[PDB]
C-alpha cells in the first residue's frame, strides 16, 4: 500500500510550497524595509529628545548605560524590550 | 575566515578584568567571578544566555571590593561642623562624637545601627547629611514608607527578565565604598505584602556580614556601613528590628 | 477648594493635573512598580510630568482626608516633604526626580483626620 | 507596473547574498 | 511617488 508513500509525497510537496512562502516573504519584504526602523536609528531617535533638555549628570550616565547595552542586545530579546520601555519613559 | 566577518569580541575578558585591579576581591567572589568569566568565553555573543551572563559579571565587577571612603577621625572639625548645620540635639551629636572616638581607637573603621525617633520637624533626616560630611563618609537613602515588595530590599533571582539587585546593592554600585551612610527614613510605617523579615538580615549584626543578594548570590560585608534609622514612634516598629 | 486649582494655574499660566488619592489604596499609583515585572508603569506623578511636559505643573491632590488603609499615606510622605522633593525616588525610573518646582494644592474637608507627618509639612 | 521584477531581482540578490554567507559559514565550521 | 506604493499594494 504506496497510500503512506503517496502523503510523504503530499507533505514534500507541502515542504516545497513553505519554501515558496519564505521566497515570497523575503521578496515582500525587500520592500516592506522601507520606511522601517532600526537598532541605529533608535539611538538617535532617543538622542534627539535630550536635545533641548538640560539633563542632570546622573540621568545623563543612567542614559549612556542604557544606551551602551541597547546595541548589544539583538532586536527581539524581551530584554531588549524592557530596556527600550525604561529608555522611552527615562528621556521623556 | 578572512573572508567571513571576524570581530576580537575577546577583548570584553580583560575589559571586565581591568575593574578589579585596585579592589580587594575575596576568594569566594572572586572564584565565582573566575567561573563566570570562563562561561563567557564559550557562549555565542548573539545568545540570551550570554547577555544575562555579560550583566551578571558588570554586577559583579563594579562593587567595591575592599573600598573605604577615607573617613575623617579628627574630633574638633567633625564636631565644628555638626555645629555648623543643627543647633542643639547635643544626644546626637554626643553619639556621633564617640562613635568617632570608638573608631580612632579600634583603629579600623566601624559600622553602627542608630535609630532616631521623635516629634516631626525635630532634623531627624536632615542631619544624615551633616553626619556624612563630618564622617567623610558617601551618603545615600531610601524610604521604606509603604514599602510592600520585598524585592526593594533583596532583589530578583536573575534567571527572570530584567532583574535587578536592588536597592543596597545599587547603593555600593553607586557611592563606590564599602562603608557609606544609609538611610532608611519611615522605618516605622514599613508595609506588608513581608519586607519587615527582610531588614532583620540587613540592620543585624550577626547576619548582616554576610548579606545574600538573590541577584547577585554572593554574600557580601556590610557590618561596616552605618545606618541610621528615622521613625516617628517607637511603639510600632517591629520588635525584632527594636531588638537590634 | 476643587474650582480654584484651576483657576490659580490659570492664572500662573501653569499645566494643570488633578490627582485624586481620595479612596485610593494602592500605594503603586505614586511610587509605580520595578521594571523586572511586566507591563510595568511608573507612578502617577511621572505621567504628570510626562503629559505636561514642563517640570513646574501644578499638581492638584484632591481629598488627602479620604485616603485609604489596608498604605499611600506614608509614601506621600517623600512627594510632600517641603526639601525631599529634590530627590523623590520612582521605582519604575530608580532615577530622583526634582519636584521643588511643582506646586502641590491639596484639598481636605476636616482637618483633624490628616496624620501629622502629613499636616505638619 | 514594471518595478515588480526589480523587486524580485533585488530580493533574490540579498538571498542569494545571505545563502552564500550561510555557505561560507558552514565551509568554514568544516 | 504612485510606483512605490503600487509595488506595496502588490506585494
Ligand atoms: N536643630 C536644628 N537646627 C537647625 N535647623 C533644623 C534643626 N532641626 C530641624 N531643622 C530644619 O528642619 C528642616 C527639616 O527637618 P527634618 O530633618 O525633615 O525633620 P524630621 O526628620 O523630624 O522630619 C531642615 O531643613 C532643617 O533646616
Ligand atoms: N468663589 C466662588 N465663585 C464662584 N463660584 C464658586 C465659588 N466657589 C464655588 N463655586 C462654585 O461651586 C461649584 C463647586 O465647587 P467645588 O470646587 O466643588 O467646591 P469644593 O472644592 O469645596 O467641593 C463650582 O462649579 C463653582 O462654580
Ligand atoms: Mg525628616
Ligand atoms: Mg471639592
Amino acid at each position: 500500500q504506496q497510500r503512506l508513500g503517496r502523503e510523504v509525497e503530499e507533505k514534500i510537496k507541502q515542504t516545497h510550497r513553505k519554501y515558496l512562502l519564505q521566497e515570497q516573504l523575503k521578496i515582500i519584504k525587500k520592500e516592506l524595509g522601507l520606511e522601517k526602523d532600526d537598532k541605529d536609528a533608535i539611538e538617535e531617535k532617543f538622542r534627539e529628545r535630550l536635545k533641548e533638555l538640560v539633563v542632570p549628570k546622573h540621568v545623563m550616565d543612567v542614559v549612556d548605560e542604557e544606551l551602551s547595552k541597547l546595541g548589544l542586545l539583538d532586536n527581539h530579546s524581551s530584554e531588549f524590550n524592557v530596556t527600550r520601555n525604561y529608555l522611552d519613559w527615562l528621556t521623556s | 575566515e578572512l573572508g567571513l566577518e571576524k570581530d576580537d569580541k575577546d577583548a570584553i575578558e580583560e575589559k571586565f578584568r581591568e575593574r578589579l585591579k585596585e579592589l580587594v576581591v575575596p576568594k569566594h567572589v572572586m572564584d565565582v567571578v573566575d567561573e563566570e568569566l570562563s562561561k563567557l568565553g564559550l557562549l555565542d555573543n548573539h545568545s540570551s544566555e550570554f547577555n544575562v551572563t555579560r550583566n551578571y559579571l558588570d554586577w559583579l565587577t563594579s562593587i567595591p571590593w575592599g573600598k573605604y571612603s577615607n573617613e575623617n577621625l579628627d574630633l574638633a572639625r567633625a564636631q565644628a561642623v555638626l555645629e555648623e548645620d543643627h543647633y542643639g540635639m547635643e544626644d546626637v551629636k554626643k553619639r556621633i562624637l564617640e562613635f568617632i572616638a570608638v573608631s580612632q581607637l579600634r583603629g579600623s573603621t566601624q559600622g553602627k545601627i542608630l535609630c532616631f525617633y521623635g516629634p516631626p520637624g525635630v532634623g531627624k533626616t536632615s542631619i544624615a547629611r551633616s553626619i556624612a560630611r563630618a564622617l567623610n563618609r558617601e551618603y545615600f537613602r531610601f524610604s521604606v514608607g509603604g514599602m510592600t515588595d520585598v524585592a526593594e530590599i533583596k532583589g530578583h533571582r536573575r534567571t527572570y527578565v530584567g532583574a535587578m539587585p536592588g536597592k543596597i546593592i545599587q547603593c555600593l554600585k553607586k557611592t563606590k565604598t564599602e562603608n557609606p551612610l544609609i538611610l532608611i527614613d519611615e522605618v516605622d510605617k514599613i508595609g506588608r505584602g513581608d519586607p519587615s523579615s527582610a531588614l532583620l538580615e540587613l540592620l543585624d549584626p550577626e547576619q548582616n556580614a554576610n548579606f545574600l543578594d538573590h541577584y547577585l548570590d554572593v554574600p557580601v560585608d556590610l557590618s561596616k556601613v552605618l545606618f541610621i534609622c528615622t521613625a516617628n514612634v517607637t511603639d510600632t516598629i517591629p520588635e525584632p528590628l527594636r531588638d537590634r
